[PDB]
């Protein structure tokens, strides 16, 4: 009210909850990376 | 554990050994439930990991929800969520069979749900399960390090304690109706104490 | 497993003396103009 | 018999079939990009 969609997932910088930190990691040592431009409208 | 090699991977195996150390029984989160204040609705989400299924599947790392689809805040319902137990143990070759003057070999085991607290350290145990490999042995990405290999362990599905001399596991036999009849008949004789006494050694 | 913390505020004291060229004062002046300006003894903008 | 898994999806360079070229595009102008390290064992 040039706006663009976020380039990378915001769930990492946004530490919503303590359990979100756990959810942001899993399956051993593989880091979580959503990739470039992971958002859809 | 000494004679368990890579050629047995992905195949059902039965190992014997001595438990050396157990782990603390912890709960695992499966399904989470939430309540929405502005709407009066109950939402839920499901979770999974690599060790809950034999066949490989494409990862689906769902995040823990804190907002509604519309932006409303969410409240958690611990009493309506669902949790499952999970334990990890280590098994080692028996000392009555291991090579003398040689270090021993050991293998990990994972137990879930109703097989979670069936043993204690120092027991002689026989475990039947699936010998599996997990993850990628440093193949993904560069990972210049080459020393490490593939992680392996057993998705245990049957556990049996075994009695042995000078061990903390008691011996128990199943009694049949024939056994009960014979023992009850024998009890009625007058010299039973003498017979049993003479039977020893 | 916990929820997200919140943030909120409330006014208690009086800050520094407001300057004229700041957004809040601009908004206040515009609101006054909308709600007060008179032409031919009429509140033209409020009415429309 | 230091091999590493492919860094990028190979279906692009591997022009297996005619219909594969069509399957390699969809949903308007968005280009297909599997991402980095898309392979699982």
């Amino acid at each position: 009210n040039t706006v663009s969609l976020p380039r990378s997932c915001l769930s990492t910088i946004e530490s919503e909850s303590s359990m979100a930190n756990e959810s942001n990691i899993g399956d051993e040592s593989t880091k979580k990376n959503c990739g470039p431009d992971p958002y859809i409208i | 554990p000494r004679t368990l090699t890579a050629q047995h991977l992905n195949k059902l195996v039965s190992v014997e050994g001595i438990v050396t150390k157990t782990s603390l029984v912890r709960p695992k989160l499966i399904r989470s439930v939430h309540y929405a204040a502005k709407t009066g609705r109950f939402h839920y989400r499901d979770y999974t990991d690599a060790t809950t299924t034999l066949t490989t599947r494409i990862p689906t790392p769902a995040i823990y929800p804190t907002e509604d689809t519309e932006g409303n805040k969410l409240t958690t319902e611990y009493g309506y969520s669902t949790f499952i137990d999970h334990q990890r143990i280590t098994v080692q070759e028996m000392p009555e069979m291991a090579p003398a003057g040689q270090l021993p070999r050991s293998i990990d085991v994972i137990l879930d749900d109703d097989l979670v607290d069936k043993t204690k350290p120092g027991d002689r145990v026989n475990v039947v399960g699936v010998f599996k490999s997990l993850g990628a042995g440093g193949m993904n990405q560069s990972n210049s390090n080459t020393l490490i290999g593939f992680k392996t362990l057993i998705l245990g599905n049957t556990v049996y304690p075994l009695h042995a001399r000078s061990t903390g596991v008691a011996a128990r036999q199943m009694l049949t109706d024939f056994d009960i009849r014979n023992i009850n008949k024998l009890s009625k004789k007058k010299d039973i104490f003498d017979i049993l006494s003479q039977s020893l050694a | 497993s916990f929820d997200r913390p919140e943030i909120y505020s409330a006014p208690v004291l009086q800050g520094e003396s407001p300057n004229d060229d700041d957004n809040t004062e601009i908004i206040k002046s515009f609101k006054n103009f909308i709600l007060e300006f008179r032409l031919d003894s009429q509140f033209i903008y409020r009415d429309q």
